């Protein structure tokens, strides 16, 4: 994860075995979608400058 | 590509200044800014010798 | 399931059937909502939800509804996929003419009624008006002036009535009825001279018949009704940022939708006649724009200044069908890594970096943790191997154990480009390739990126087993030529052990077995100069051969010890320097007589033994590698001095090209001679042993880097440069590359360079055209049938010339089916059978004693109906063994055609091979004789002695001479249209095989005969009908339908006959049965439009069709998988006909 | 000369056919007031026309529209708000109490004139003058009620269809009689003046052969349908021999007028033409713009008058520039944008612009939304509102090769790795789901749905099973609560993420 990306959205298609597999773990489904910035495959570790 | 975009400002200042009269008139109100930036930014933005 | 895809004219009625909602709004979504709009380019209750099974306005987004629709919104709950099937249509207020079939090459709408596209494109732009219901107002008068409409309309003003435009254009087509003009031009057509109106009465008579047979109406081109794409292949996208990427059709169709708006609300408004009008016009360029886009003023979008593409644009570039949507899909599954040697990997193995194995082998590595029990679930199991784990690795090497993946190299050219290769998961990023294999791939280790590829299916992952495995590819498909030959390196080591010389270390020692030269050479006793004595098995007669003791050397019994035991092999073969030419024709020889198993071990031991002597041998470049002739500069200056003699005098032109000839393309070989001497000569040291052979003349005479030209380019004396027009520099350039060079001479080197690297970068465009040609014209050559009950075959002669053999016979004829028994001279001896193989002994049995052309079998020969037979392609390029049924044939010869590309090289090479393959009049046509004995003089002046007929410009022939059929008056370069119209259609094969060994051999890469003569069978697919009755079609037509008319024809009667025609390869698409084989790579606008109003049905029988389609090819295990289901369906009928 | 343009095909016809009209403006309102003139003289007239608007004026005043559907305000005090809507009111009243009765005596002479038609025998004892004197009254109180065009509309509608009507029905009468001998302009003058009596096939024929033969067996049944039919649509609408004019005079009027306008757009169309110069490249093609604001242009013919400064170039300029700026707003940023959005968004970037040519540098958007007295939060939103769909096919490198379009991902398709945790996600739910009871397994995928894509509520499920009561959703419970161990729920615990 590189920038964690928050966003909004509505709710996604609900699917019976999610559905069940929610309410069997108690959590709730998420309303917002994954997005946040990660790095793409490759060697780059550290990093310099992080500019806002 | 600037003598184009001061071609295109020069037709809109001739399309405008038939409306507004020249007498007790707002300097440089009628003389046009978009396509005097917008001819160098495509120049910079999208042009094939500005490309990388 | 289904087959047999079928295109016809779209009707109106039908189109509507597509549809699911009438667009009435240029409106795609909403500016602060991104919704699809009620009536729009994007509609949800038209083109279905945009969410999967989530309805509009929240309603029915539980998915527990599947055919309910909405009540507010009206859009019926369904996934997201349905968006991108369901069509739309645009029930225009007035017709629109197809933008295919009113402004092409061939006016589809211009030829229904006879009337010029001229004034058809007049009369449906509104400038002129067309007469209807005439009754003076000739029927199609074409009036544009009120007089004739209202002045003359004053004779009692009944019965005068007009239309004009799409609506006139579609009542006149309406009007006219496809039988009854049928009837009438086939009238016109027969008991008539037909000198000019044929030409279109044919085209006319064609359309009809298309369009009554397939069913179609006449006016169909003309829709009052446009069909919009769906709105999931046309996108709206958000892209980041938030500005929409909305696709180029949807700027179109919104100018559709806006048009037809505007035409709507005047004719409802009731507006000016002229304005309607204009407004239809104005809705008909739209119309036309959004279909092509060429044929009119090319419409540029709104707001980019990029020409917008089309229905049509797309499928033209390669954006659409032709390269990007069917053919060249971006298959995932696969990987792009630079390619780094692979010495230490067998020839079976690839170098597979671990990095990208586990991207490629994602679902692999899943079922192999599910069946090993190591990850519960697959969510799991892709978080194990999301982070690398440790124990992920110990299974993607199990995993990846006997799963061959596809090298895939960025340019392919034959199908050697595709290899699959058991994977090793080796260090680093880069894919370990093997040495001997990247020779046949054309990629070499100075930055290659070879797309790696994975089979999913256990067939596919089979299917790179049998046939795509590299040990599988040693034979080039272009020739009898193994291709794993050892191409730089290897090639260079068995020449640094195989160079013999009489003085060295240990003269004579006799050795016990292989074991004891290393034994001696690690002692120092015995050098590898290869002129010491030992024992070795050579296996020379039948059965197992005595360890005779040889008087060979040790270096040539390195690479001895990995030839296989076999007779007619052995140590005969290494005798020899063992050059690139050399080793390439003992790893021939291994393959010719022994197996595939034993030639790629000895391919892998050779490449492993070369290299490890290589590496030994010091083989590096050095000052004194390329050794200058010392008898160079005197020569220099006696050519110069020579230069000056002349020219005191002086004609300029002479005196510069006995200065440019004579002095410097002159002598210029005379020093790099010299110099070939003086490197040539081993030189001996003091104690009586020579020193060392030059490392730069080991690697020209092995063949691994070096060549005369090159070596005179480098040490001799360069040459002459070239000129911009070709001509070759007349100032003096005497330096090679070793010594400095001036500005000058080396300007004129860059200058003579630089057009054959943009040769290197243009003529290579042509090489792929000519390619994708030939593959395209020979997709239909597959082999099906295993022996046709032909007999008559091509004759095959080896070409010469002056006094020697430029190609054995044996070579041209190995590899092919002989139609009669080959008759040794001399002797009445049948040396050949008459329908058997030509094994390599045969071949050698038949060079053995002089002999002319022998009958051979070839495609061009076949009788077989569809595709190509066994008997007649004669043996497989890939291996010795003979061809099986299912291999396509044409393709494997449309790429052995297109790999001596980007080498050739107006009618040098590559350009005289396109023109050939197209069959084009060259610049000076040839008109061939046709005539016996005396010829006499044309027509009395006709500007031309056309042709003379005795039955019983410039000139070649005379008056009252007695001229032979064969001898045509001409200056070069002969028309093979002329060759099939005066000759026969086997003497045109065989000049244009000739010709095209000729240019093959002028540039130097050989290529087999077979290959030519599959393209030239599929060049040859089309014969013109010349039947009087039965037919009116007199233009080519396909073999099938002789094959099919002049059978039926029989069951009536007169008799038919038709010659057959050669077109071009770009020409074969024109006049083919299918039209997706055609629609594929030709013109787009035209080969629609010719299988539209024809309503050409696609059967799928060839191998670009099933491609395009999807389905399995019919070609290869899918030639057999065909088989087995037309065997399966067979049974099934004999099966349902034993219980009634 | 193939232009292959359709612009240059426009301005053809508009230049070497059209010629500017030159102080030819005036004349051409005249003409069209002319035939506004024409058309309303035609509609009031002993039709059903003025039995139409007569009846329908009679309810309106009182309890219908009175004012703005039936007379025009305005031209009742043009040759004189809430003063002028009552005081017309009640004259429009009294000339309905006054005139009641004179529409009352002339339909009942059409009545009788229609009945003396069918019959045969001819009303002349002064049933023709009282049928005028009635029907000159009405026209006389119509003509100066200065009615509004609402009803007119209708009124020409109908007049229009019965006018159709009876052209098929001669049409099919002139082709049944027209067969040996006959002529189709002849029928006309025949039913002119051989109408009244009924054997008007019969009684017709005085010479000719051909004419007997097409009574007798040729056009005898088709007569009597035409007659039946001319009967049935006289008491439908208008009766017969007095609108059949009344349509063709008021027919002749609305197409003089559409005559008159026509000439006058064409005269005029080149100022279109010369108006959609400044509005190119704007989101619409020349031609398009031209033919977009042709439709202004003829909106502005019907509402133009003799007022001051006759000249109408400036109301044309004005129309053509109303009408493309009201279709530029729409059919330009490939989402149909709004029009008062539209012209938001040009207040908006108006305002920078002067801002950026007065003030100095560009301004924050927060301070544009305070600089034009708007919501803050309003000005927010009204940019960045996707002003210019890319276009898809745009080239991406220095070639045009792999455009836009090919390096657009998807964020609707279904990856295969989000399929095959759905699989699995039904193979590990099923293992799961085979340790229970059979029938609260049963309940619970009910509950949900395995299978069956009907997710049914508490109840729904438990009518499926038992008493629907908590007793299902107790059982529930005790199943969620059930595979929660590490034994059970021991694959799922890295399956939720
Ligand atoms: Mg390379
Ligand atoms: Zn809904
Ligand atoms: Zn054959």
């Amino acid at each position: 994860i590189l920038v964690g990306k928050v966003t909004p959205k509505g709710e996604s298609p609900m699917t019976p075995e999610e559905k069940l597999l929610r309410a069997i773990f108690g959590e709730k489904a998420s309303d917002v979608r994954d997005t946040s910035l990660r790095l793409p495959p490759g060697v780059a570790g550290t990093i310099v400058d992080v500019r806002v | 590509q600037y003598r184009v975009g001061l071609l295109r400002m020069e037709r809109a200042i001739k399309e405008r200044m038939s409306s507004v009269d020249i007498d007790t008139v707002m300097p440089h109100d009628l003389i046009n800014a978009k396509p005097a930036a917008a001819a160098v930014r495509e120049f910079f933005g999208s042009s094939q010798l500005s490309q990388f | 399931t289904f087959d047999q895809i079928r295109i016809s004219l779209a009707s109106p009625e039908k189109i509507r059937s597509w549809s699911f909602g009438e667009i009435k709004k240029p409106e795609t979504i909403n500016y602060r909502t991104f919704k699809p709009e009620r009536d729009g380019l994007f509609c949800a209750r038209i083109f279905g939800p945009t969410k999967d099974y989530e309805c509009l306005c929240g309603k029915y987004k539980r998915m527990k509804y599947k055919g309910i629709i909405c009540e507010k919104c009206g859009v019926e709950v369904t996934l997201a996929r349905v968006r991108r099937e369901r069509m739309g249509h645009i029930e225009l207020a007035s017709p629109v003419a197809h933008i295919w079939f009113l402004k092409s090459l061939p006016s589809r709408i211009a030829m229904m009624l006879d009337m010029p596209l001229k004034d058809i494109e007049r009369v449906l732009y509104f400038e002129y008006y067309i007469v209807t219901e005439p009754g003076p107002l000739k029927q199609h008068q074409l009036l544009s002036e009120d007089d004739y409409m209202r002045a003359q309309e004053e004779y009692g003003d009944d019965s005068f009535t007009a239309e004009i435009g799409a609506e006139a254009i579609q009542n006149l087509l309406k009007a006219i009825d496809l039988e009854k003009e049928a009837e009438r031009l086939r009238e016109e057509l027969s008991g008539t001279v037909s000198d000019m109106k044929q030409k279109k009465f044919s085209k006319r008579l064609k359309i009809l018949e298309a369009f009554q047979e397939s069913g179609n109406r006449p006016e169909w081109m003309v829709l009052t009704v446009v069909p919009v794409i769906p709105p999931e292949l046309r996108p709206l996208v958000p892209l980041d940022g938030g500005r929409f990427a909305t696709s180029d059709l949807n700027d179109l169709y919104r100018r559709v939708i806006n048009r037809n708006n505007r035409l709507k609300r005047l004719i409802e408004l009731r507006a000016p006649d002229i304005i309607i009008r204009n407004e239809k016009r104005m809705l008909q360029e739209s119309v036309d724009a959004l279909f092509d886009n060429g044929r009119r003023g090319r419409v540029i979008t709104g707001a980019n200044k990029r020409p917008l593409k089309s229905l049509a644009d797309m499928l033209k570039g390669k954006q659409g069908r032709f390269r990007q949507n069917l053919l060249g899909k971006r298959v995932d599954y696969s990987g792009r890594s630079v390619i780094v040697v692979g010495p230490e990997l067998k020839l079976h193995e690839c170098g597979l970096p671990k990095k990208m194995a586990l991207e490629l082998f994602k679902p692999f590595i899943y079922a192999r943790l599910d069946a090993k029990g190591l990850s519960g679930t697959v969510k799991q199991s892709k978080r194990m191997v999301e982070r690398e784990q440790p124990q992920v690795w110990d299974i993607l090497e199990e995993v990846i154990r006997e799963h061959p993946v596809l090298l895939n190299r960025a340019p392919t050219l034959h199908r050697l480009g595709i290899q699959a290769f058991e994977p090793k998961l080796i260090e680093g990023k880069a894919i370990q390739l093997h040495p001997l294999v990247c020779a046949a791939f054309n990629a070499d280790f100075d930055g290659d990126q070879m797309a790696v590829h994975v089979p999913l299916s256990l067939e596919a992952q089979l299917e790179a087993r049998v046939l795509m495995m590299s040990t599988n590819n040693i034979l080039s498909p272009a020739n009898g030529r193994p291709i794993i030959v050892p191409s730089q390196d290897i090639v260079l080591g068995l020449y640094y052990l195989s160079v013999a010389r009489d003085g060295e270390p240990g003269e004579g020692k006799i050795f016990a077995d292989l074991g004891e030269i290393e034994a001696a050479m690690d002692a120092g006793v015995v050098s590898l100069h290869a002129k010491i004595k030992a024992r070795h098995t050579e296996m020379t007669p039948e059965g197992v051969l005595l360890r005779k003791v040889i008087d060979t050397t040790p270096g040539r019994m390195k690479i001895a010890a990995l030839l296989p035991h076999h007779p007619q092999i052995g140590h005969r073969l290494i005798e020899k320097a063992l050059t690139k030419k050399e080793i390439g024709n003992l790893i021939d020889i291994v393959y010719r007589h022994c197996g595939q198993k034993a030639t790629v071990i000895f391919a892998d031991k050779v490449m492993g033994l070369g290299f490890k002597e290589a590496a030994k041998a010091g083989i590096s470049f050095g000052k004194d590698d390329i050794i200058i002739p010392v008898r160079k500069t005197a020569i220099v200056e006696e050519t110069r001095k020579l230069a000056e003699e002349y020219e005191q005098q002086y004609i300029t032109k002479g005196e510069k090209y006995n200065k440019v000839v004579d002095a410097w393309a002159k002598a210029t070989d005379r020093v790099a001679d010299e110099m070939m001497a003086e490197l040539q000569m081993k030189h001996k040291d003091e104690n009586g042993r020579e020193k060392e052979i030059n490392a730069i003349y080991m690697m020209a005479h092995s063949g691994a880097r070096g060549s005369q030209a090159q070596m005179k380019q480098l040490g001799g004396m360069r040459g002459l440069m070239a000129k911009p027009s070709g001509e070759i520099i007349e100032t003096p350039i005497v330096s090679n590359f070793k010594e400095g060079l001036t500005v000058q001479e080396y300007f004129n080197s860059t200058h003579g360079a630089r057009k054959g690297l943009a040769d290197t970068a243009l003529k290579t465009a042509n090489s792929g055209y000519l390619t994708r040609r030939l593959v395209d014209v020979a997709q239909d050559c597959i082999i099906v049938e295993e022996d046709c009950g032909t007999t008559k075959g091509i004759t095959l002669r080896a070409v010469v010339e002056g006094g020697d053999v430029l190609v054995s016979l044996g070579s041209r004829v190995l590899g092919r089916f002989t139609a009669e028994d080959v008759k040794d001279p001399g002797t009445g001896e049948l040396v050949v059978p008459a329908d058997t193989y030509i094994d390599e002994n045969i071949a050698d049995a038949i060079e053995a004693a002089v002999v002319q052309s022998v009958k051979v079998r070839s495609v061009l020969t076949c009788e077989a109906k569809i595709g190509v037979c066994g008997a007649c392609y004669g043996r497989d390029l890939a291996r010795g063994t003979p061809v099986n049924i299912g291999e396509a044939v044409g393709v494997i010869a449309a790429q052995s055609i297109g790999e001596p590309g980007t080498q050739l090289t107006i009618t040098g090479g590559l350009p005289r091979v396109a023109e050939l393959f197209e069959a084009r009049r060259p610049k000076d046509c040839a008109v061939i004789a046709e005539m016996d004995g005396r010829v006499e003089f044309g027509k009395d002046y006709k500007n031309k002695r056309r042709i003379k007929i005795t039955p019983d410009k410039h000139i070649a022939v005379h008056d009252g001479d007695y001229i032979t059929k064969g001898e045509y008056i001409i200056d070069g370069n002969p028309d093979p249209h002329d060759i099939l119209r005066i000759l026969g259609v086997e003497a045109l094969a065989n000049f244009l095989v000739d010709e095209i060994q000729e240019v093959y051999r002028l540039q130097g890469v050989p290529i087999n005969d077979k290959h030519i003569e599959t393209i030239v069978r599929q060049m040859l697919q089309k014969v013109e009908i010349l039947e009087p009755g039965d037919t009116g079609l007199i233009k080519g037509d396909h073999l099938d339908k002789p094959e099919f008319d002049k059978e039926q024809e029989k069951a009536i009667a007169r008799p038919a006959v038709t010659q057959p025609v050669l077109l071009g390869i770009t020409k074969a698409s024109l006049q083919t049965k299918s039209f997706i084989s055609a629609a594929s790579f030709q013109e787009t606008t035209r080969v629609l439009t010719e299988a539209s109003v024809h309503g050409k049905t696609d059967t799928l029988e060839g191998l670009k069709e099933n491609v395009i389609v999807g389905r399995l090819i019919p070609a290869g295990t899918g030639s057999y998988l065909r088989s087995l289901q037309r065997v399966a369906a067979k049974r099934d009928e004999q099966l349902a006909q034993q219980r009634e | 000369d193939r232009t292959d343009d359709p612009v240059r095909m426009y301005l053809r016809e508009m230049g070497s056919v059209e010629l500017l009209s030159r102080e030819g403006e005036i004349a051409i309102a005249k003409r069209i007031e002319a035939g506004r003139d024409t058309m309303i003289r035609g509609l009031c007239e002993s039709a059903l026309t003025f039995e139409a608007i007569m009846v329908w004026r009679e309810e309106l005043g009182t309890g219908r529209i009175l004012l703005r559907e039936v007379i025009d305000l305005e031209g009742t005090y043009a040759a004189i708000v809430s003063a002028m809507e009552g005081e017309l009111r009640e004259g429009v009243m009294a000339i309905l109490d006054a005139i009641a009765s004179e529409f009352e005596a002339f339909r009942k002479l059409q009545d009788k004139l229609v009945g003396s038609r069918l019959k045969g025998e001819d009303l002349s004892d002064a049933d023709r003058k009282a049928y005028e004197g009635l029907s000159a009254t009405i026209i006389q109180h119509l003509k100066t009620l200065k009615l509004n065009n609402n009803r007119i509309e209708a009124l020409v509608e109908q007049l229009y269809a019965i006018n159709k009507r009876l052209i098929g029905l001669e049409g099919r009468l002139l082709r049944l009689a027209d067969s040996y001998g006959i002529s189709r302009g002849e029928f006309l003058k025949a039913y002119f003046g051989s109408e009244l009596n009924p054997t008007w096939s019969e009684q017709v024929k005085a010479m000719g052969v051909r004419w007997t033969k097409f009574v007798e067996n040729d056009s005898q049944s088709v007569t009597d349908i035409r007659s039946e039919i001319a009967a049935l649509a006289t008491e439908t609408g208008v009766p017969i021999d007095d609108y059949r004019r009344i349509v063709q005079t008021v027919q002749k009027g609305e197409r003089e007028a559409r005559q008159a306008k026509k000439e006058m757009v064409e005269a005029n169309l080149r100022l279109v033409i010369s108006i959609a110069k400044k509005y190119t490249n704007r989101g619409l093609q020349f031609l398009d713009l031209i033919q977009e604001g042709n439709i202004g242009l003829m909106k502005a013919v019907d509402k133009f008058e003799y007022r001051r400064g006759y000249k109408f170039s400036t109301y044309a300029t004005w129309w053509i520039r109303q009408a493309i700026t009201r279709s530029i707003a729409d059919q330009a940023r490939t989402i149909r944008i709004p029009v008062h959005m539209i012209e938001t968004i040009n207040k908006i970037v108006r305002t920078s612009r002067q801002m950026l040519h007065e003030i100095g540098r560009e301004p924050t958007p927060e301070e544009l939304a305070e600089k034009l007295a708007m919501p803050l939060e309003k000005v927010r939103k009204v940019l960045k509102i996707a002003k210019e769909p890319i276009s898809l096919e745009t080239p991406i490198g220095d070639e045009e090769d792999s455009h836009l379009g090919d390096f657009i991902e998807d964020k609707n398709a279904i990856l295969p790795i989000d399929a095959a945790i759905q699989s699995n996600l039904r193979e590990t739910t099923t293992r799961v789901l085979a340790s229970l009871t059979p029938r609260e397994e049963r309940v619970l995928r009910m509950r949900f749905g395995i299978g069956m894509n009907t997710d049914h509520t508490l109840e729904e499920v438990g009518q499926q099973f038992s008493v629907t009561r908590e007793r299902i959703r107790q059982i529930e419970a005790k199943a969620l609560r059930k595979l929660k161990h590490p034994s059970r729920s021991r694959k799922l615990r890295s399956f939720l993420d």
